[PDB]
């Protein structure tokens, strides 16, 4: 049956959001 | 007449208190100070603590 093992569905934190945007705009 | 070179006096008066091209030179000399640019970046990140 292989039961759930859905990939763990979640988006990435609106904090760890702004870290990237961060790490971006260092970037830009 | 009297009266109406004083009236003229009075209006001349308020001409000159009513100049205003200083006005418009003062308005474009802060246009000039004001001389901003900016748009050609559009995501940006304003990162404030």
């Amino acid at each position: 049956r292989k039961l759930v093992h859905d990939k763990e569905l979640a988006a990435e934190d609106e904090q760890v959001f702004l870290m990237k945007q961060q790490s971006l705009l260092a970037k830009q | 007449h009297v009266e109406g070179q004083k009236l003229k006096q009075d209006g001349d008066s308020f001409r000159m208190k009513l100049n205003t091209q200083e006005i418009f030179d003062d308005w474009a000399r802060k246009v000039q100070q004001r001389n901003l640019g900016v748009s050609g970046r559009i995501f940006t990140i304003e990162s404030t603590r």
